[PDB]
């Protein structure tokens, strides 16, 4: 299923390209070595609860 | 918001308050950056003059995390219109940018596509904000928040007296008293996927709160994912 398949193993946007699965991020995250986590950039990317 | 439950210390900082000359709060607003705040085109009109309030959680006192930014833009979608409520979006750009913090940080903006297909076809999503408690009675004072079913969206047009476009989607509760309601207009409506929240829509309307057999109606943020980007240009 590839994208349909538990989102192509991607932390965010999933998209497929020549039949593949390619991952994506949002702004303030880079996409991580392994080409499927997002890495935020700073203390408060977007999308996520400030609890410390 | 009615039923639901308190919004705990940091869970849901990209929560905006917008208030009126008289600091009282009277529509919500969604933090999506430093200098931009997403929130609804018929709020535009509960004021003339309005500030945004950031990191507040609790309308009684201050603590000290608060934040007042004046509105430097105003940008209402030209379509909007009470006859239909169609294209009931906004977007507000502040003289000074947000600083994040404890209980302030934005939620992020989601591709179309995608949304659509992994976000909005989700069991729930996140409604919040300081709105009613119940149909009659006075704002709440503490900030709320209430997981919302996705609803189909033929059954929601079937319980609509009004027409549903594709602008709009709905969620909530058939006959389970909760609901968003009065003054949650303009928050935030969110999808959490992998502990990420993103904005899939903006507080609306309803025929009433949690009134069995009807639904929560927002718009939905993908069908102006290119508009919200031009506003945040110009
Ligand atoms: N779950 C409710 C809710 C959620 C979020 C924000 C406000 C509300 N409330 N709270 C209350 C209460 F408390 F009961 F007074 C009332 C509302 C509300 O939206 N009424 C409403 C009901 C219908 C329409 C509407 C839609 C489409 C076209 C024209 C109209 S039209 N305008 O009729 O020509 C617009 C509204 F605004
Ligand atoms: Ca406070």
């Amino acid at each position: 299923k590839l994208c349909s398949l538990d989102n192509g193993d991607c932390d965010q946007f999933c998209h497929e390209e020549q039949n593949s699965v390619v991952c994506s991020c949002a702004r303030g995250y880079t996409l991580a070595d392994n080409g499927k986590a997002c890495i935020p950039t700073g203390p408060y990317p977007c999308g996520k609860q400030t609890l410390e | 918001i009615v039923g639901g439950q308190e919004c705990k210390d940091g869970e849901c900082p990209w929560q905006a308050l917008l208030i009126n000359e008289e600091n009282e709060g009277f529509c919500g607003g969604t933090i999506l950056s430093e200098f931009y705040i997403l929130t609804a085109a018929h709020c535009l009109y509960q004021a003339k003059r309005f500030k945004v309030r950031v990191g507040d959680r609790n309308t009684e006192q201050e603590e000290g995390g608060e934040a007042v930014h004046e509105v430097e833009v105003v940008i209402k979608h030209n379509r909007f219109t009470k006859e239909t409520y169609d294209f009931d979006i906004a977007v507000l750009r502040l003289k000074t940018p947000i600083t994040f913090r404890m209980n302030v940080a934005p939620a992020c903006l989601p591709e179309r596509d995608w949304a659509e297909s992994t976000l909005m076809t989700q069991k729930t999503g996140i409604v919040s904000g300081f709105g009613r408690t119940h149909e009659k009675g006075r704002q709440s004072t503490r900030l709320k928040m209430l997981e919302v079913p996705y609803v189909d969206r033929n059954s929601c047009k079937l319980s609509s007296s009004f027409i549903i476009t594709q602008n709009m989607f709905c969620a909530g509760y058939d006959t389970k008293q909760e609901d968003a309601c009065q003054g949650d207009s303009g928050g935030p409506h969110v999808t959490r996927f992998k502990d990420t929240y993103f904005v899939t829509g903006i507080v609306s309307w309803g025929e009433g709160c949690a009134r069995k057999g009807k639904y929560g109606i927002y718009t939905k943020v993908t069908a102006f994912l290119k508009w919200i980007d031009r506003s945040m240009k110009t």
